[PDB]
């Protein structure tokens, strides 16, 4: 058995990773609208936020998606 | 208001030092990779890492050949 | 005529006419340069001031409109708001 | 969201508590990790995870 | 009088005098009362400094080793030495 | 010769603003802070 | 007069000991003199002793009615 | 009374050129109005009953006790108690207020800096946030810029004029400049499209134009409380200087708020 | 009437001294129920209330640093001795110097009337948010105006006392001739005029947060901007407060030593580069709040440097004391002590500007010891250490040599057993603004239970050493303070002295 967790992104290099984290989920949903919904990169993309980002965060993120709220493009 | 003694130019020695390292850090923070207004500044993978990992390896890379080396200590515990 | 100023003012001696109207000239160079200008269309942006309008509403971002504490210390809605922008409804 | 890389050397029952003040019962907010082997964290522990 | 250039006009000097203090030839410092301190530095030592009382109608007094004498006057006016005698420029 | 019913720093006008001024400001104060020390000790904040 | 500018600026020419005082603090040698004082000795004393219990006694106090307060 | 003129002269007056005081009630009122008006602004904040009529109430107490002791101060200036060292040493604490009100500035600006440079995740990291729509450089503001620079000219005409009508006029002109600058900053923010609340940069905006606002204001009103006495006398002495002096540091906070907020989107 | 309206320099610094001692005395009395919760494991005299023991907390460490320790020396020393010293006949603005003490009273009401208001204010003395802005009520409102009126009373006295430096010199006395505390007090003014402001900008951001729902500190703002802003002027702060302490300890070792000082320029230039370095430091309070290591790098690496000025001083003042006629009295006791203890209290923060063994004792009571050790060893020493030279001077009263040795005696055995079982609590890892522990630290906590009624015991004490003086006449002296009379006149200097230079 091993287990998987997110890998260290070079581009997020400070100590503070809620960048790392918003940045990823929203490359999930990127992934999501342009390959497709079943893409392994898109599961890697969901794996890799789910791994960081706290739920509350999320769930706070999924809430502001629903009520139209979200500033990206798709 | 007076000679300065032979001692007040061994005290600004490393009082300039910390003055250009003061200077020299607050600097080099409008150059860094989390001080960016934009979203779509990520959305290049390869300028965004070469500048993050710019931004680790300068004043770290001074440091990597001892830290490899342990060399935390000044004397030598084991 | 005894005062302290006219006591000691012998020994403060003042540092040295068409000198001083050659330095209000210089300055007054620089002070038309950017004076009747300013004031021009300064008289112009008061005519052309609360008769414009904007019809841009707002969505009720997170960041918009903070409400930690129940209104303001004065009232509902901000001071010198005359129209508020952001969306109550949202839909 | 601070990150912090750790790795431990023994395996043990470690203490601690918060360290920044935060109201009446500041005093009482008390840390324990327990450290056990890594072939029994992936054969035991995460089974009692899984749905 | 020492050269008076980058003097305050209201100084009242004597303290810009040409004169070292001996016993048979003293300094004579102006008082507007009976008693006034006065402040002297250590000739060897100019960072040293030594302040003193002089009073009216007593012998010449020394302040620091191998410095001046000094004896008090006591005056209705004091020379307020930069435009007192400098304006007179005798 | 060198003052006017105008001038601010009137020489007639010092007992008002230098004497009256100074006990009736002096009484304000007092009434003030009381007040204040009451309102903020027995108060409820609605805010 | 009473209220001239000179009275502003130069102040009240009083002389002498003001009002209580049995000493002149303004034009004297000592602008404090505290062996003329009658009874001196016992208004210290007293003065120390009052700024002692208020200053160690104000923080009691605001322990007993933050307490006071919950105990309702 | 008549002796105590002759007293002040032989004892004080005829020694040093240093003015020396009678006693004074104006401290001690403006210390407890202080603290008046500060037990009203903290009921007022939190929308106590009668709580702003006691926090204006203390601010109108501490008006009237400065306006006072600015009068005894003019008093004494026109008795003649100021000799040119006295008005050297009000030259150099008008510096040293200048430079603590420069550091509350820099502090200020700090703030607006460290926001706007690397916005948060709880902005969705987007500098101005989606919404806001920033003021620019190239309106009315400008106009301002152009206002204040010939209102910092117009102070310097005055400062090295001999004749007192130019002196006057030129008063005139900086504090009728200034009063452009105010009602202007009162047109700015009744159309800007966002409020205090409105996000870290309309809270950066709006504190740091407020306080520079208030101190336009300040300066304004130093001005013309300076014109007044030149008007009587044909003579100001320390009040025009420190004055004028004020008002370039106005002038020069200006350009620093402007580059940073208007230019800069911070 | 007198001390209502006064503009003399010599009784508003007479004001200043009783204002602080009563400061003292609240924050004296605010630290024995601080130590007598801590004595036991468990609950103690406070019922369990954790609120309330963060506004003693919080109200004891605000009311020590800031209404007794700046109005002694800064305000109260300093305006008494600064004209007398340099010569100067009165202050540059002496009704200025009658507001900047008359702003403290109101301070202090407001601070200590937020305790009794809702809850009160247990925050800290920082008062970081949010846990300031999450207090509902009006008792964080009042306590940070408080600090607002304090910082205005701290600009304004260093305002003035900057110009009666620069303009009000005697005749021919240059910057060269003016005592250590003259010098000491000029920068410490300097430090306040470029250091406070930033305080209260960053307490005017905290109101708008709290009241006008803005967004400094908050959901969208940040948080470690206030941590910047608080400890960029709070640095400043604990040197503005130790200065005069050096002032007054070179002053006490030059006299009783027979001798000058020791390097006259080299202690200047030391003061000066320690005033120069404590405005690049500030972010060693912020070690363990995520900054990244290049920062933490620097401020680690600036940290140390602070070491060699102070050092200078230290072995100057041994130097004076080196080669001399030496009387020790209760005043040269008080800064033998201070040199001996704040040494000690030095040392531990080379070990504290280190940041990876600071990831270890941040927020510990370690931090405690050490900031216990150069404030009550620092200042409080150099307080008392002026009250037993100049106070027949300043009061017109003597004191018993015997009762002030034991009042000495019964001190340096309290503080001492109060914070050095705290180095071992820290070093253990005890957490600071608790009032519970684990029950393996309860040796210790008895032990500095037990050092804190000795403590207090020896501010008892003080109180017995005032009696009658003698007064005799002088003739010379090394500072003019000393060739005056005791007391002074109210116009002291009633003719200015001047300083002649030997001629040749
Ligand atoms: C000047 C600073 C100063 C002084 C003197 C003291 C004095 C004492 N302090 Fe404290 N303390 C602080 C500054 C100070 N303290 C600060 C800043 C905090 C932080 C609070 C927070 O975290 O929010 C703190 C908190 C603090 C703690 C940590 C509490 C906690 O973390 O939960 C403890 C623990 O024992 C303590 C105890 C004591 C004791 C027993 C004394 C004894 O020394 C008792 C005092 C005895 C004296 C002799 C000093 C009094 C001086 C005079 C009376 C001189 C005045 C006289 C004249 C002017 C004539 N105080
Ligand atoms: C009197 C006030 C005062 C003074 C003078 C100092 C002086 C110093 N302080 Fe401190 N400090 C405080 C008051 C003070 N401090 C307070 C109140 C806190 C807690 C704030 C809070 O409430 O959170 C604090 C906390 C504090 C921290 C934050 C740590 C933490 O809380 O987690 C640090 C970190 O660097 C620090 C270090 C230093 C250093 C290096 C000096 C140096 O200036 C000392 C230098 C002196 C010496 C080093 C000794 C003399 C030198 C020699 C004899 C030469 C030989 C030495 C060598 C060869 C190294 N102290
Ligand atoms: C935000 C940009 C403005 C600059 C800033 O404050 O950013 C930090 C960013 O640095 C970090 O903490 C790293 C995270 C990125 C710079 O360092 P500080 O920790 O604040 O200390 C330096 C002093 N000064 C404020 C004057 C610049
Ligand atoms: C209300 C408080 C008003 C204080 C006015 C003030 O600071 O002005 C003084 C001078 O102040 C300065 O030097 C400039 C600093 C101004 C501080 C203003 C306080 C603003 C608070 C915010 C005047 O000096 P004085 O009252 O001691 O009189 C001196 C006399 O005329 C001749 O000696
Ligand atoms: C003691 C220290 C001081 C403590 C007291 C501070 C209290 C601050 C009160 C602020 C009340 C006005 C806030 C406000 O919303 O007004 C703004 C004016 O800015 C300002 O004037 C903000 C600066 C205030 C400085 C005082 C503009 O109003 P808005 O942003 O709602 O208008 C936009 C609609 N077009
Ligand atoms: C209460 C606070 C006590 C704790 C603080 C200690 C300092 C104050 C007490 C010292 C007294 C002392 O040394 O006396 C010896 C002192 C002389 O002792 P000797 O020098 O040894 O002869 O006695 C006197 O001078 C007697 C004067 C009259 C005493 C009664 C009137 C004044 C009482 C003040 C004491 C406080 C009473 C309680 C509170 C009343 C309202 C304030
Ligand atoms: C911002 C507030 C700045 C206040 C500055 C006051 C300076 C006081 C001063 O120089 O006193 C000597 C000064 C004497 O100057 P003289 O005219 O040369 O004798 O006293 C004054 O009366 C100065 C003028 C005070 C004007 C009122 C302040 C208006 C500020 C906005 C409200
Ligand atoms: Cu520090
Ligand atoms: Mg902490």
């Amino acid at each position: 058995p091993e287990l998987i967790t997110a890998p260290y992104d070079p581009r997020f290099p400070n100590r503070n990773q809620a960048r790392h984290c918003f940045v990823r989920f929203n490359e999930y949903y990127k992934c999501l609208y342009e390959r497709g919904e079943e893409h392994p990169r898109c599961q890697f993309y969901q794996k890799a936020y789910q791994s960081l980002c706290p739920s509350e965060w999320v769930e706070s993120w999924q809430e502001l998606r629903e009520k139209g709220l979200w500033t990206g493009k798709y | 208001p007076f000679k300065l003694p032979l001692d007040a130019y061994i005290l600004m020695l490393p009082i300039t030092y910390a003055s250009a390292a003061f200077v020299a850090m607050c600097c080099r923070v409008p150059t860094a990779d989390p001080e960016t207004s934009s979203i779509a500044y990520y959305e290049d993978e390869q300028k965004s890492a070469a500048a993050a990992q710019r931004y680790d390896n300068s004043f770290k890379q001074f440091f990597d050949a001892r830290i490899r080396n342990h060399k935390v200590g000044v004397f030598q515990n084991w | 005529g005894e005062t302290i100023d006219k006591y000691w003012a012998p020994y403060f001696p003042k540092p040295a006419a068409d000198e001083a109207k050659k330095s209000v000239n210089k300055e007054m160079v620089g002070f038309m340069l950017l004076g009747p200008v300013g004031v021009a269309f300064m008289l112009y942006d008061f005519a052309v001031g609360l008769e414009e309008e904007h019809h841009v509403t707002i969505p009720p971002y997170p960041w918009m409109r903070i409400r930690r504490l129940p209104g303001m210390p004065w009232g509902q809605d901000g001071l010198f708001e005359g129209h508020p922008r952001v969306a109550t409804t949202w839909p | 969201l601070n990150q912090v890389w750790m790795s431990i050397n023994r395996e043990g029952v470690f203490y601690g508590q918060c360290s920044e003040l935060c109201g009446a019962n500041h005093s009482f907010m008390p840390i324990v990790v327990e450290a056990i082997s890594p072939r029994q964290f992936l054969t035991e522990y995460v089974k009692k995870w899984i749905s | 009088y020492r050269p008076l250039g980058d003097k305050e006009l209201w100084h009242e000097a004597w303290m810009y005098e040409d004169k070292f203090g001996t016993e048979e030839d003293p300094i004579i410092v102006p008082s507007l009362e009976a008693e006034r301190i006065i402040g002297v530095t250590d000739p060897e030592d100019e960072t040293l400094v030594v302040w003193g009382i002089l009073k009216d109608g007593e012998p010449p007094r020394q302040f620091v080793e191998n410095g001046e004498f000094y004896v008090l006057k006591h005056v209705e006016y004091i020379k307020k030495v930069g435009d007192v005698l400098e304006a007179i420029e005798g | 010769d060198s003052y006017k019913a105008t001038d601010f720093t009137n020489p007639k006008y010092n007992y008002f603003f230098r004497e009256l001024t100074a006990r009736v400001q002096g009484v304000l104060l007092t009434g003030g802070s009381l007040y204040g020390t009451w309102l903020v000790v027995f108060g409820e904040a609605q805010r | 007069e009473k209220y001239s500018h000179e009275e502003v600026v130069y102040g009240d020419g009083h002389h002498g000991l003001r009002k209580g005082y049995t000493y002149d603090f303004e034009h004297g040698p000592h602008y404090l003199q505290p062996e003329k004082i009658p009874n001196f000795w016992s208004k210290f004393y007293a003065g120390t002793g009052a700024l002692y219990a208020v200053g160690l006694g104000v923080p009691l106090f605001a322990v007993w009615w933050q307490q006071s307060k919950l105990k309702a | 009374h008549q002796t105590a003129k002759e007293f002040y002269m032989e004892h004080i007056g005829k020694r040093h050129p240093f003015h020396v005081l009678p006693p004074s009630p104006w401290p001690m009122l403006a210390g407890w109005g202080t603290y008046v008006s500060c037990l009203g602004m903290a009921a007022w904040f939190h929308n106590m009953p009668t709580g702003g009529a006691l926090m204006a109430f203390g601010m109108a107490n501490i008006a009237w006790t400065a306006i006072t002791w600015w009068r005894d101060c003019a008093i004494e200036g026109d008795m003649g108690m100021h000799t040119e060292v006295v008005r050297k040493n009000f030259i150099s604490g008008m510096w040293a207020f200048i430079v603590s009100e420069a550091l509350l500035f820099v502090g200020l600006l700090w703030a607006c800096l460290h926001l706007g440079m690397s916005p948060s995740v709880a902005l969705q990291m987007q500098w101005p946030p989606v919404g806001i729509e920033p003021i620019g450089w190239d309106k009315r503001a400008l106009v301002m810029s152009a206002v204040l620079a010939a209102s910092y000219y117009s102070a310097n005409v005055a400062m090295v004029a001999k004749d007192p009508k130019v002196v006057m006029g030129a008063l005139a002109t900086t504090i009728g400049l200034g009063a452009m600058f105010l009602a202007d900053q009162y047109l700015e923010y009744n159309e800007t499209p966002f409020t205090i609340t409105d996000s870290p940069y309309g809270t950066t905006f709006f504190v740091t134009t407020g306080f520079h606002g208030m101190h336009v204001l300040l300066g304004s009103l130093y001005l013309t409380a300076a014109l007044m006495m030149y008007k009587r006398t044909h003579n100001a002495g320390a009040a025009l200087k420190s004055s004028i002096l004020y008002w370039h540091f106005v002038d020069i906070v200006w350009i620093a708020v402007y580059g940073i907020i208007y230019v800069g989107q911070y | 009437m007198r001390w209502l309206y006064s503009t003399s320099h010599k009784d508003i610094g007479l004001l200043y001294l009783v204002f602080a001692f009563f400061g003292g005395l609240l924050g004296t009395s605010l630290s024995m129920l601080i130590r007598y919760e801590l004595a036991l494991p468990g609950r103690g005299l406070l019922d369990g209330n954790g609120q309330l023991y963060n506004v003693i907390i919080t109200g004891h460490g605000i009311i020590m640093l800031l209404f007794m320790v700046m109005p002694a020396l800064f305000g109260g020393f300093g305006n008494w001795l600064l004209p007398i010293m340099i010569g100067a006949p009165d202050m540059a603005f002496p009704r200025l110097n009658n507001i900047s003490f008359w702003l403290n009273p109101p301070a202090l009401a407001l601070l200590l009337l937020s305790t009794l208001v809702e809850q009160g204010p247990g925050t800290g003395w920082t008062a970081y948010p949010p846990l300031s802005v999450q207090h509902s009520g009006t008792s964080v409102d009042l306590a940070i105006l408080s600090l607002h009126l304090n910082g205005l009373s701290s600009i304004l006295g260093a305002v003035n006392m900057l110009v009666t430096v620069a303009g009000l010199r005697a005749p021919g006395m240059k910057l060269l001739h003016m005592p250590l505390f003259v010098w000491a007090i000029a920068l410490t003014a300097v430090l306040v005029i470029l250091a406070v402001p930033v305080l209260a900008a960053a307490l005017v951001m905290l109101l708008t947060d709290r009241n006008i729902n803005t967004a400094y500190f908050c959901e969208s703002g940040d948080l470690i901007l206030y941590q910047h802003l608080f400890w960029f002027f709070g640095h400043p702060e604990v040197y503005i407060l130790i200065l005069p302490a050096f002032g007054i300890v070179s002053q006490v070792v030059s006299f009783f030593s027979q001798k000058p000082v020791f390097g006259l320029t080299g202690m200047i230039c030391a003061m000066g580069a320690i005033s120069l370095l404590g405005f690049i430091v500030w972010a060693h309070h912020m070690f363990t709040v995520g900054l990244d290591l290049d920062t933490v790098a620097y401020f680690t690496s600036a940290t140390m440097i602070i070491a060699v000025p102070t050092g200078m001083k230290i072995f100057s003042w041994m130097a004076t004391i080196y080669s001399g006629r030496v009387w020790f009295t209760t005043p040269m006791w008080f800064a033998v002590g201070f040199i001996c203890l704040f040494t000690l209290g030095g040392v531990t923060g080379v070990v504290l500007a280190n940041a990876g063994v600071d990831m270890l004792v941040h927020d510990t009571y370690y931090v405690v010891a050490h900031f216990h050790y150069v404030l009550s060893m620092g200042a409080v020493f150099g307080i008392f250490a002026g009250v037993y030279f100049w106070g027949n001077l300043i009061t017109g009263l003597g004191y018993h040599e015997g009762r002030a040795m034991v009042h000495f005696w019964l001190l340096f055995i309290g503080v001492n057993l109060t914070f050095f079982p705290q180095h071992f609590l820290g070093l253990a890892g005890m957490p600071r603004r608790m009032f519970d522990y684990a029950d393996c630290f309860a040796g210790w906590n008895a032990v500095s239970s037990f050092g804190a009624s000795i403590s207090f015991i020896s501010v008892i004490v003080f109180a017995t050493t005032f009696q009658e003086a003698v007064r005799t006449v002088p003739r010379t002296a090394t500072t003019l303070e000393w060739v005056l009379l005791a007391t002074p006149a109210h116009h002291a200097l009633s003719q200015v002295p001047v300083l002649r230079t030997a001629s040749s």
